[PDB]
């Protein structure tokens, strides 16, 4: 009942940079995914 | 060029975009002082002063209009979203009263717990 | 690191620019909902949606200042180019009269046959 | 479809029956201050820049120290920068002072 | 007593990531530098 759902696992691609303040190219993350839970499979307990 | 063998004539072509004017250079008067990261409000323009700077040194003001996580607010008031916000010059913290203080920004992010505000910071008028 | 062997000191080094601020997250009130590529004006912030929000969630408002197009003008009124745009909240609707309404910007291509105009947003004020 | 268009650093103007601009120059335009890309001619379309840039000028009134932080001012009837503060438009503030051979550096303002 | 301290001679770069439709891939150019003068070393002539 759990499915890992993903189109682009992680890309760190360097972003704009202001070449006028030579800041360098802004460095980011993106990951495009989901998730699918469910309760039929889970079973809570306490201690 | 001196001492060319011509008499050549120069055309200057005008330009009025000297820069992108994200910062501005300012210097510091006798009662004003910097520190990195920190904002403050030198000869009339106000910003992130990105450098330290003591007295009568040239520090630079980021003024790019974009979002800015602050602190150092007046931690009585409160601070919506939405909010605008004021630069208190005298207590040198940011507030929603606008008394005779400078309009600055627009809260993003209201006050949490630990007094941090996200905002926009405005145009400099 | 939990359980480290030396109680090793951390420095936080100041930061403030926290995001471009082309964009911000509000949150809907309750007799309120949008629709992607219209604008509204939610917690002081004026902007273009870009997403379809419903109800108490999470939407992000467009504040680029930018030049934007845009139909739902009053179309009693005439905008011509250059005449400043004011926002109507409680007609959802772009108007020129300055009664009580929110300066949100300034028209370029004069109102067309197709009461659609192109203006440039302000900075949030 | 998308509301954006362009990125609002230039704006479209026809010139007027008593307008008339050249290039690279400051030009108050059916409510837009800008300069001006194009040699314009009445009845002609111009691009003007409202790129909230710095910007540099020597066309001011040569009267009163323009000292830097100082807000600049647009007076269309002489067709002037100055910090007269009256009915003039405000356009812009001052970030280098004038020098000896008045030329001034300022940031320019949203046309709010 | 003249030290100079070369860090990044020059690099030039061009970008127009986030510029203007009317402005062309606006060019900049950069260098680390530092020179250490004295006054061990100079004597001032006139004429």
């Amino acid at each position: 009942g759990f499915k890992e759902l993903i189109k682009r696992d992680l890309t760190t691609e360097v972003g704009n940079a202001d070449l006028s303040k030579l800041v360098e190219n802004q460095i980011v993350g993106h990951c495009y995914r989901g998730a699918f839970a469910a309760v039929e499979e889970n079973v809570q307990e306490i201690s | 060029f001196k001492g060319q063998p011509t008499p050549s004539t120069i055309t200057q072509i005008t330009r009025a975009k000297i820069s992108d004017g994200k910062s501005v250079r300012v210097i510091l008067s006798e009662g004003e002082s910097t520190k990195t990261q920190q904002f403050y409000l030198i000869n009339g323009f106000f910003g992130v002063a990105m450098q330290d700077g003591e007295k009568g040194d040239e520090v630079t003001l980021q003024i790019e209009q974009a979002e800015y996580e602050t602190d150092n607010i007046v931690t009585s008031e409160a601070f919506e979203a939405g909010k605008l916000i004021y630069w208190d010059n005298t207590a040198k913290k940011f507030t929603t009263t606008s008394a005779s203080n400078r309009l600055v920004g627009r809260v993003t992010d209201g006050k949490d717990s630990n007094n941090v505000i996200w905002f926009i910071l405005l145009p400099q008028q």
